[PDB]
């Protein structure tokens, strides 16, 4: 897993494929 | 904040679980 310092960025990249707030924040939609 | 621990520290799946749950 990623255990690691990911910062926001990151964190809330893992943040998506984990909860994803049950729909998606909004990055590259493409 | 998140990155306190998710950046300074070691950020866990569940720990992030817990961020939205």
């Amino acid at each position: 897993f990623v255990n690691q310092h990911l910062c926001g960025s990151d964190l809330v990249e893992a943040l998506y494929l984990v909860c994803g707030e049950r729909g998606x924040f909004y990055t590259k939609p493409t | 904040g998140i990155v306190e621990q998710c950046c300074t520290s070691i950020c866990s799946l569940y720990q992030l679980e817990n961020y939205c749950n």
